[PDB]
């Protein structure tokens, strides 16, 4: 059972208090997804020294679990803009409202349903990994 | 380094840092060539045409310039003279309003108009190698001249359309050109050092793909890489975006063909 994009309970600060799925997050897979250029591609913008050639557009995620609550970290992943208005960080659990979305990098328009950049489970896996960053 | 001088062949001064154009002054303390964001080793490759692999294609286009092609038996040179004279200055002022068209046109559109209507020759594919080598030759003979594209008058509505596109978020990653090149220039995306995304050095010879890269080819790839659907090369949208992005670099010198990552 996973909470579908349209249904996430989102407080006023952009925090999301409950996991997006009832499956436990696997931090090992979380780690892989973040460096998977095909999925999270998070290292394009973020350094994590625990984990080459990280970008500097976003802050270092070293320590993120020591400074932000789990609910805030999850909120950042569901729709970063709810947490950081007008951020350049992508919204990984959004499926509506894009201008000219394409099928990955094929330049073809998405016709029919738009799937989120990551699934609920991929997000909880990533959250689980970030929570090890104390 | 970022603040080091670029001279080409020991002869051609390139302005690589300039005061921000009035239309953009709110956003940058100064405008900068993409050259200023490259490592010293890559910067050196643009300082001597002998080291600039882009200039091999330019030398080929210099021969093409003199070669009759098409049913009319003419070469560019038969109407325009020596390329160093007949194309002098042109790169610095396109895209521009063209009297015969009642529209803003790009250099590529002009070239294909002569190929078809004056030469009886096949159009060159807009971002293909033949076109891009000829646009690089045209750029090369104006190196060191300030980019000076008009943004008002009959070009205003086109410039405004391009400005709109520049700041529109596209793709499932939901990013505009400004997201990266204005907000985060001088930062890194993975190993790439973000520049201001200027086009005064186009067509660029990219060390990554070892070929010349047309402006609209770069633009197409940038929107693609937001996980988005680019506009067509040669489209009104990318003609507009090119005029606008060219104007973000007004005052920087023509540099093409430049060497970039
Ligand atoms: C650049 C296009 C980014 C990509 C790709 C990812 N993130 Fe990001 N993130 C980015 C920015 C610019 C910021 C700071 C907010 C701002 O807009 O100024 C962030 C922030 C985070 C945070 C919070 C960290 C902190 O503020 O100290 C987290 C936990 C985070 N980002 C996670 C994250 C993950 C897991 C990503 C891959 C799925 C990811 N980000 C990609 C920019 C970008
Ligand atoms: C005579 C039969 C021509 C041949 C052969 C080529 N061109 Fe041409 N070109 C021609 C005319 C009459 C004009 C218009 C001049 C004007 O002032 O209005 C042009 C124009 C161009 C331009 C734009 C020039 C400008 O001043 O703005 C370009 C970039 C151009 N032509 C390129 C070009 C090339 C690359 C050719 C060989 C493939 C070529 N022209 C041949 C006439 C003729
Ligand atoms: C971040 C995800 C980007 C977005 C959105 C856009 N561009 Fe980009 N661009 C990006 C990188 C990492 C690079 C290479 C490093 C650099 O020099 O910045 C580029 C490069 C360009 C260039 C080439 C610059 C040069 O040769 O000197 C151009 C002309 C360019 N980018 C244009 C451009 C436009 C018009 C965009 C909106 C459609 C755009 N880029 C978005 C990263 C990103």
């Amino acid at each position: 059972a996973e909470v579908a994009p349209g249904d996430v309970a989102i407080d006023g600060q952009g925090h999301v208090a409950r996991p997006l799925t009832d499956a436990p997050g696997d931090p090992v897979e979380g780690r892989r997804l973040m460096t998977d250029r095909s999925v999270g591609n998070c290292i394009a913008c973020h350094e994590v020294t625990e984990m080459q050639f990280p970008g500097t557009v976003g802050p270092s995620l070293d320590g993120v679990a020591a400074r932000y609550p789990e609910a805030m970290i999850r909120g950042i992943l569901v729709n970063s803009k709810n947490v950081f208005p007008e951020t350049v960080m992508p919204a990984y659990y959004r499926v509506e409202g894009f201008n000219r979305p394409g099928i990955a990098f094929t330049s073809k328009p998405i016709e029919g349903e738009i799937r989120p950049l990551m699934t609920a489970g991929q997000i909880e896996d990533v959250v689980a990994y970030l929570m090890t960053l104390t | 380094g970022p603040d080091d001088p670029l001279v080409i062949n020991g002869e051609i001064e390139i302005v690589t840092r300039a005061p921000t154009p009035a239309h953009l002054a709110d956003r940058f303390d100064e405008i900068r060539s993409g050259w200023t964001f490259r490592t010293d080793d890559t910067q050196a490759l643009e300082m001597d045409d002998f080291e600039n692999s882009g200039m091999v294609f330019v030398e080929e286009a210099r021969a093409v310039w003199d070669r009759p092609e098409g049913t009319e038996g003419k070469a560019c040179a038969d109407c325009h003279g020596a390329v160093d004279d007949g194309m002098y200055g042109l790169r610095a002022v396109y895209p521009k309003y063209v009297e015969s068209a009642g529209k803003v046109r790009t250099v590529e559109q002009m070239i294909n108009a002569c190929r078809t209507s004056r030469m009886g020759a096949p159009e060159w594919d807009y971002i293909g190698p033949d076109m891009t080598a000829m646009v690089a030759l045209i750029a090369s003979v104006s190196r060191g001249m300030p980019v000076s594209v008009a943004i008002d008058g009959p070009a205003q509505s086109t410039w405004e359309k391009g400005r709109e596109i520049y700041y529109t978020r596209y793709g499932q990653l939901d990013l505009s050109c400004a997201s990266c090149h204005e907000q985060y220039f001088d930062h890194y995306i993975r190993a790439d050092h973000l520049s201001q995304g200027q086009i005064n050095g186009f067509p660029s010879y990219r060390l990554k793909n070892a070929r010349l890269n047309a402006v609209h080819d770069r633009f197409r790839g940038c929107i693609r890489d937001t996980r988005g659907v680019p506009f067509a090369v040669g489209s009104p949208e990318f003609v507009a975006l090119e005029l606008y992005v060219a104007s973000r670099g007004n005052g920087l010198s023509v540099e093409g063909p430049s060497v970039r990552n």
